[PDB]
């Protein structure tokens, strides 16, 4: 299994990015997938998750600004990031696990990890 | 069947158990709204294995066990099928074919104290791993070396239960989390 | 893979005493529930008393309080039901039972009749 991010970059306040995460060895019927961020010298924190049933869950700091979605035909996960604020600057990571639905904002409940892409909001 | 499942007695209990002495309550023959519970802002984990969470609505002919306890944030990952670590091995073990849900929420506001809350304990040592849903509440001195313990601490004879810190300034991985596990009986 | 062997039983006069024994073998857990239920001919099973093997928790049906005592020998995986001050209405088949997955510490919320493992059952007949 491997997960490939793309879509990071640099914007100003109020701008938008769309991250994407293409899955490879991922053939799981029931699953939960998520986006996580890590600022420099800080711990990795969950931002949004979506399960194989379409149920989404968002961290409080991003609800209403970020949208997580999944393309099952393309095996790719997306994070639409609107309203970017300086506070959102971090490495962002795609992650995925297997065998449960629902949500978890805990990075360590996910067995599969992406490389991470950089988002800067100045 | 209209009568409401008393989930507040589980989730909103003021005391939670130590994980080595984990609490099991029965819920049965009742109706609920799973989304009142699922959508709670406090929860950071609400995971369901081999069942959809909607199956918590109609418990009219079903028995559910609700297990509850407190662990550290970086141990919540162990409350899952197939995990290893002090908690899965020695305190609370889910079976490999678990069907049920695991719910967790940061409880630092409730369970930490300025000087440290030492009330919550976990088992640090055991001669063998726990079986699924096994509870070990013994307090015998653990013999780590070759010298018999005779009932008191020794150079390599340890009391097996250790207190968590839970200092409110702990990093989040070291803060207390309340956990509820929901599973089915027949 | 738990087995229960029960000892005791018999006829007793009203006001007398009798002790039942239940020894659990096989794949028992570090701690678990054991208890008794009873059944008179033509009536339903009824819980009598329960104990948490490995702990100190006990629970008694109202009809047993002040008369029966449940206790354990943890090292022998054995529970005992001492019945004192017996009455005619105690005549019944008595069954010991065990449950590895019972609610705890409130063990009073599940009848031993619902437990997974049951013993063969022994007749207790109280006369007069």
């Amino acid at each position: 299994v491997q997960l490939q991010e793309s879509g990071g970059g640099s914007v100003q306040a109020g701008g938008s990015l769309r991250l994407s995460c293409a899955a490879s060895g991922y053939t799981y019927s029931t699953y939960c997938m998520g986006w996580f961020r890590q600022a420099p010298g800080k711990e990795r924190e969950g931002v949004a998750t979506i399960d194989s049933d379409g149920r989404t869950r968002y961290a409080d700091s991003v609800k209403g600004r970020f949208t997580i979605s999944e393309d099952n035909a393309k095996n790719t996960l997306y994070l639409q990031m609107n309203s970017l604020k300086p506070e959102d600057t971090a490495m962002y990571y795609c992650a995925a696990d297997s065998g449960w639905v629902g949500y978890s904002l805990d990075p360590y409940q996910y067995n599969y990890w992406g490389q991470g892409t950089q988002v800067t909001v100045s | 069947c209209t009568n409401l499942c008393p989930f507040g007695e589980v989730f909103n209990a003021t005391r939670f158990a130590s994980v080595y002495a984990w609490n099991r309550k029965r819920i049965s023959n009742c109706v609920a709204d799973y989304s009142v519970l699922y959508n709670s802002a406090s929860f950071s984990t609400f995971k369901c294995y081999g069942v959809s969470p909607t199956k918590l609505n109609d418990l009219c002919f079903t028995n559910v066990y609700a297990d509850s306890f407190v662990i550290r944030g970086d141990e919540v990952r162990q409350i899952a099928p197939g995990q290893t670590g002090k908690i899965a091995d020695y305190n609370y073990k889910l079976p490999d074919d678990f069907t049920g849900c695991v719910i967790a929420w940061n409880s630092n506001n409730l369970d930490s104290k300025v000087g440290g809350n030492y009330n919550y304990l976990y088992r640090l040592f055991r001669k063998s791993n726990l079986k699924p849903f096994e509870r070990d509440i013994s307090t015998e001195i653990y013999q780590a070396g070759s010298t018999p313990c005779n009932g008191v601490e020794g150079f390599n004879c340890y009391f097996p239960l250790q207190s968590y810190g839970f200092q409110p300034t702990n990093g989040v991985g070291y803060q207390p989390y309340r956990v509820v596990v929901l599973s089915f009986e027949l | 893979q738990v087995q229960l062997q029960e000892s005791g039983g018999g006829s007793v006069q009203a006001g007398g005493r009798l002790r039942l024994s239940c020894a659990a073998s096989g794949d028992t857990y570090s701690s678990y529930c054991m208890g008794w239920f009873r059944q008179a001919p033509g009536k339903e099973r009824e819980g009598v008393a329960a104990i948490y093997i490995g702990g100190d928790n006990t629970y008694y049906a109202d009809s047993a309080k002040g008369r029966f005592t449940i206790s354990q020998d943890y090292d022998k995986n054995t529970a005992y039901l001492q019945m004192n001050s017996l009455k005619s209405e105690d005549t019944a088949m008595y069954y010991c039972a065990a449950e590895l997955f019972c609610p705890w510490p409130d063990i009073g919320t599940m009848s031993p009749a619902e437990y997974k493992y049951w013993g063969q059952g022994t007749q207790v007949t109280v006369s007069s």
